[PDB]
Parts: C-alpha cells; sequence; structure tokens
C-alpha cells in the first residue's frame, strides 16, 4: 500500500 | 529478489489535456496501480491485484493519493520560491519503497528530485534526511524537527515489506512465469558494411544476455545494443547489432541466454 | 534538459499480413511533456495507447506508445516525436525486417 504521510517540502 | 516501488510526478506543464500529477506503483518491476489528478481515483492495473483487493482497499489508496496530490500541488510553488524562479516548466518527483534481497535483507528508501535532479533522501540508518543541495536544507530541518522519520521508518521496514510479501503471493503465477522470446536475425548492407541485427521479442522475465558470435567466438568489437525496452503486454524486447564485412554473414550467430531457455539459443541469418 | 532516446519495434517478428503491434518507446528525457505519434504512410495510426507518465531510477522520463497493426509491404511505418529539446519533429522509421 501507498504511504499516507504529511511530509510537505 | 522482490521490490515494491511507488513513484509520482508533479508537473507545472504536463501538456494540453494531460494530468499534472501521476502516481504509479510497481511490484517486481510490473505496474500494478495508478492514480492521477484527472480521474482522482487509485485503481488496479493487474488482474492479480484486482482479484485480491476490495473496495475499501482502493478507497484507502485513493485517500492516500489525494493527500499526496495536494501536498505536491503546493510543493511546486514552494520549490519555485525556494529556487527564486518565476513560472516556467518545473517538476517534483519522488520514489519510495522496499527491496527484499536474495539473502533476506531488507532495504527501504524515500527520495525526491526537483527539475530532475536529486533534492533530498531519507537516511534510515541515522534517522535523518540527506540534503542533496542547499535548497533542501530548510526541508531537511523541518522534517527532522517534526519527527517524521519515525513513521517513515515504520512504513518502510514494516508496512511496505508486509504488503510486498502479499503482492508477490497474489501475483505469483504472473510474476513467476517465463515467456520464451521469438528471435529474428536480419542483415542490411550499406556503404560497404553489413550490419547484422538480432532482436529478441517478447521475453519474460526481464534479464537477458544477447551476444554476437563469429566463427564460434564471442565478439563485441563494433557491436551495439539498444538495451531492454518494454512491450505493451509486460514482456520485453532487445536488439543488438554488429558490423561485418559483406559476404561474411554465414560466420555470425546470435546467442540468447534467458531463463526461459534451459539451453542458450543460437540463431543464424 | 535531456533529449528523448527513441526506439521503434514490433511486438512480434513481423511478416506481411500477420497481426502485430507497433511500439515506440521514448526514454531518458526531461521535461516530461512529449508528443509521440505512430504513423503509417505519413498519417497517424489508429488505435494507439499511451503509457502513464513514469520515470527510471535516474529520474529521466519515459513513455511507451503502441498500436495494433497488420504490416503491409509497400507501406512505411514510423514514430514521430516532438519535445522541447528538439527544434523540429524527429521521425524514426520502423524496419520491418522482412
Amino acid at each position: 500500500i501507498r504511504h499516507e504521510n504529511r511530509m510537505v517540502l | 529478489l522482490h521490490t515494491l516501488r511507488y513513484i509520482s510526478t508533479a508537473m507545472t506543464d504536463p501538456g494540453p489535456g494531460q494530468p499534472w500529477f501521476v502516481d504509479v506503483g510497481y511490484v517486481d518491476g510490473e505496474l500494478f496501480t495508478h492514480y492521477n489528478s484527472t480521474a482522482r481515483r487509485a485503481v488496479p492495473r493487474t488482474e492479480w491485484i484486482a482479484a485480491n483487493t476490495d473496495q475499501q482497499y482502493w478507497d484507502s489508496e485513493t485517500q492516500t493519493s489525494q493527500r499526496s496530490e495536494q501536498i505536491d500541488r503546493d510543493g511546486l510553488g514552494i520549490l519555485q520560491r525556494r529556487y527564486n524562479q518565476t513560472g516556467g516548466s518545473h517538476t517534483v518527483q519522488w520514489m519510495y519503497g522496499c527491496d527484499i534481497l536474495e539473502d533476506g535483507t531488507i532495504r527501504g528508501y524515500r527520495q525526491y528530485a526537483y527539475d530532475g535532479r536529486d533534492f533530498i533522501a531519507f537516511d534510515k540508518g541515522t534517522m535523518t534526511f540527506t540534503a542533496a543541495v542547499p535548497e533542501a536544507v530548510p526541508t531537511k530541518r523541518k522534517w527532522e524537527e517534526g519527527d517524521y522519520a519515525e513513521g517513515l521508518k515504520q512504513y518502510l521496514e514494516e508496512t511496505c515489506v508486509e504488503w510486498l510479501r502479499r503482492y508477490v503471493e497474489y501475483g505469483k503465477a504472473e510474476l513467476g512465469r517465463r515467456e520464451r522470446p521469438e528471435v529474428r536475425v536480419w542483415g542490411k548492407e550499406a556503404d560497404g558494411i553489413l550490419t547484422l541485427s538480432c532482436r529478441a521479442h517478447g521475453f519474460y522475465p526481464r534479464p537477458i544476455a544477447v551476444s554476437w558470435l563469429k566463427d564460434g567466438a564471442v565478439r563485441g568489437q563494433d557491436a551495439q545494443s539498444g538495451g531492454i525496452v518494454p512491450n505493451g503486454d509486460g514482456t520485453y524486447h532487445t536488439w543488438v547489432t554488429i558490423d561485418a564485412q559483406p559476404g561474411d554473414g554465414d560466420k555470425y550467430q546470435c546467442r540468447v541466454e534467458h531463463a526461459s531457455l534451459p539451453q542458450p539459443g543460437l540463431y543464424s541469418w | 534538459d535531456l533529449t528523448p532516446k527513441v526506439q521503434v519495434y514490433s511486438r512480434f517478428p513481423a511478416s506481411a499480413g500477420t497481426k502485430n503491434v507497433l511500439n515506440c518507446f521514448a526514454a531518458g528525457f526531461h521535461p516530461p511533456k512529449i508528443s509521440i505519434t505512430l504513423m503509417k504512410d505519413g498519417v497517424p495510426m489508429e488505435g494507439a495507447q499511451y503509457s502513464d507518465m513514469s520515470f527510471n531510477d535516474d529520474w529521466t522520463f519515459q513513455r511507451l506508445v503502441h498500436a495494433d497493426f497488420t504490416p503491409s509491404s509497400g507501406s512505411t511505418y514510423a514514430c514521430k516525436v516532438e519535445h522541447e529539446t528538439l527544434k523540429e519533429p524527429q521521425v524514426y522509421k520502423w524496419d520491418p525486417e522482412f
């Protein structure tokens, strides 16, 4: 499954 | 031995009618899922993933992709400003996933590129983010103060691997198959030179060795290869050429070594 | 920016009158916007399918275009590529090898 993350540049 | 890779592209200039955000996933190099900013749904791309997942699986994948889309939508503006750029054509790419190697060790990675050049990558072993350029230092600093490394390590070492092992079982019949190539040797003479080509059509899996032999002995002088390129159906293609003297065609053989051939194949023009 | 490296080839070793698939594979390019058109006798071929935008380990972009076709002698087939690294469309001819 895809990684649900909240890493914003 | 086995790989799970997810990638995405975010574009300021995809072209007319084309989606600006495209995300695709691969198991053992085979495309098995897709999402873009136009259809806005994550979908299966093999029969073996479709047969072994349910609607909740795809609703969850879609939710994840829509979150990735909104983050990268803003990322395009963020990095244009980071680089003091005005508009123009720019891209943000990332790739992440996990590898199961043959001895049983696991690797995991997550890396980014801006305008096609390395920007930042996870260093899982030190739980830090490696800036490739000065412009990535503000990103590194934010992700390291924010303790994102914890969840990323957990995804790469646990979630990614656990699902990769399932995907390989779901697709065992397709991923583990062997398809024998159809091989053609052809010749063309021009400018006093005979160029011999050998093309292997439709082999699976991807690794292959195609060589030219002259009077039985291997020859690489003035030989060229187009590498391995894909067919529409998940099989592969490759061509190799060699330059010979006109009239010397009978002395050459093409040799094909492939998992589908218990004995290597020899072919004449 | 990187110019596309293009190969044109059929799914099966071709013979006149035998159903086949014509492939055009462009790789190694940047930016990702690209036009790739399969042609028969100077006219765009019907039935073409385009892979969704993807890229290799080195971040360079690639796309496969393919269309079902039945090769005919005395027809010519090609792949026409437009990219901003190119000053004019580049036409790559298919060798039928028969």
